[PDB]
């Protein structure tokens, strides 16, 4: 029943920066691992990043490491994706995810697994020119 | 050699004792190296301490026979996350002995003296310590409403302590949303325990 | 080229009530000449392989190995392996989503219809992925009434009792109940008490 | 805390039978593994038998296997020890135990471990005459 709504998408020039936000409904945000997946035209869906319940553990895809940063604000029920040094290959629909409400570990492998996330956002379009 | 086939597993962040043997070769004549973390000789064993979860660790073995070093076949092992621990309350009994509460009844004095929650494997193996990052305590009021209270790391917060202090005999509360961290550097959510105030 | 035995000591154990494949090897000896016996359960051959299925947890297993090619009867050593209980499982609720996909609830929020359609509680290793099957012998559900009293309700084996079903049916959205006192049994023949899970009604 | 009170002890002839009973106070009996330990003069304390929470799993000491039977009646908050084919070596003080309230497995090794039981009875004397 948790609903996710992304915002901040749009057109950005190569080398530029853009911050995406994802607001979760309800009062259980803190019980979830939060993350981002992306979908480019004619490409397989790719895992971008995810952040543990406490924020103490983060996993990044190799292609975004050192360029993208994830953070969470439990007080605002919001997860953020700060994109820096944007490349044309980052053009995609970005979808916010929430999962891991039950018991289980947050490994690189489980973070990347789309089946580990019960809640998926609306997607927000990011176009890098 | 009598070896259970499903045994090419090492756990990240802990010491993994390995019996490396070459038939007919004395232990001192056997030398071994790893490509993931460290591999240290200790008595008749080699202690592997690998680092990244989900990676492979290759062990290279050599045997000395007279004036010649013989290269053995390499062995590939899967570096895994540690098993997930279970929460407990560490308390002292009336004789001052340390005990682990794992569910059931516990006195209010014992709960408060413990000051927080701990997490460990419910097994003699492995040699592992885990840490409680955060947890919630869920209390029930006279109207049957659930009151979730956030911790102060592994310690009870002041709000938690006050809620525990005003609980009567036979009242129940739940240790939930327990986040634990292990030496493998992995964070995991672990199951709940019910506490019945005695 | 030559084969070294690389065996992590934490992994060099037998588990009661499951298939334990063992590579029993004698240097320079073909698989067909090797013969092995066990003092805890069965030791049957699967080609080159040996499958140990021990029965008594905690008791040591003695693997006697013999071969016929040399003198009369070549006696090998005589190895001992520890027989351990399987790891303890974790409780879950097996439900079907609106698309008819089978899912495992392991804590958090779950719809009343999904809880009731599941009809009871299950137990498995979280890992998982297949691999060992455990059974729920019995469990309790703890509900909280309008007076704030805890109401523990006993199950009908692995299934919800009629009293449990009535309590679940009258729960409003956001109300919570606890799956407690979960007794699970494994193919090792061991009975275990496993931890609780919180269920929040959706 | 649970209080355990044994009854049924006394003098019995070799080859004979005797049933011991152990009543637990409170309303939590079903949450415990119940069992029996025995203590003979000049001997180490011996595990006798224990029964799991459901009654579906039981562990017996080798010396009593096929002679002694354990059973539980949750409705009466009582655990029973049925002793049959009694031998003079069965002469001891029999103490009822309750434990395993928290999570954990009920193995032959844990059943035999005196540290696994938080609650111990008063003991009942059983004398087997030759």
């Amino acid at each position: 029943q948790v609903q996710l709504v992304e915002s901040g998408g749009g057109l950005v020039q190569a080398g530029g920066s853009l911050r995406l936000s994802c607001a979760a409904s309800g009062r259980t945000f803190s019980s979830y691992v939060m993350g981002w997946f992306r979908q480019a035209p004619g490409k397989e869906r790719e895992f971008v990043t995810a952040i543990s319940w406490s924020g103490g553990s983060i996993h990044y895809a190799d292609s975004v490491k050192g360029r993208f940063t994830i953070s969470r604000d439990n007080a605002k029920n919001t997860v953020y994706l700060q994109m820096n040094s944007l490349k044309p290959e980052d053009t995609a629909v970005y979808t916010c995810v929430a999962g891991f409400a039950g018991y289980g570990s947050f490994t690189s492998r489980s973070a990347r697994d789309s089946d580990k996330y019960d809640y998926w956002g609306q997607g927000t379009k990011v176009t890098v020119s | 050699s009598v070896a259970p086939t499903m045994m090419n597993v090492l756990y990240a962040g802990i010491d993994n004792p390995i019996n490396i043997a070459v038939p007919g070769v004395a232990q001192q004549n056997v030398s071994a190296t790893i490509n993931n973390g460290t591999l240290t000789r200790r008595g008749n064993l080699w202690i592997a301490r690998p680092t990244k979860v989900g990676s492979e660790a290759i062990i290279s073995v050599t045997a000395q026979s007279g004036g010649r070093t013989i290269q053995m076949a390499k062995t590939t092992l899967r570096v895994r996350a540690l098993p997930d621990p279970l929460p407990y309350i560490e308390y002292k009994d009336v004789q001052g002995n340390t005990k682990r509460f794992k569910g059931g009844r516990l006195g209010k004095r014992e709960i408060l003296a413990a000051g927080g929650i701990k997490a460990a494997l419910d097994d003699d193996l492995l040699e592992v310590n885990y840490t409680v990052v955060k947890f919630q305590l869920v209390f029930y009021d006279s109207m049957g409403n659930s009151i979730p209270e956030v911790s102060d790391g592994a310690s009870f917060s002041e709000r938690q302590k006050r809620q525990i202090q005003n609980l009567g005999k036979g009242k129940r509360f739940y240790v939930t949303e327990v986040i634990a961290r292990g030496p493998d550097g992995i964070e995991r959510k672990i199951p709940a325990i019910e506490v019945i105030v005695n």
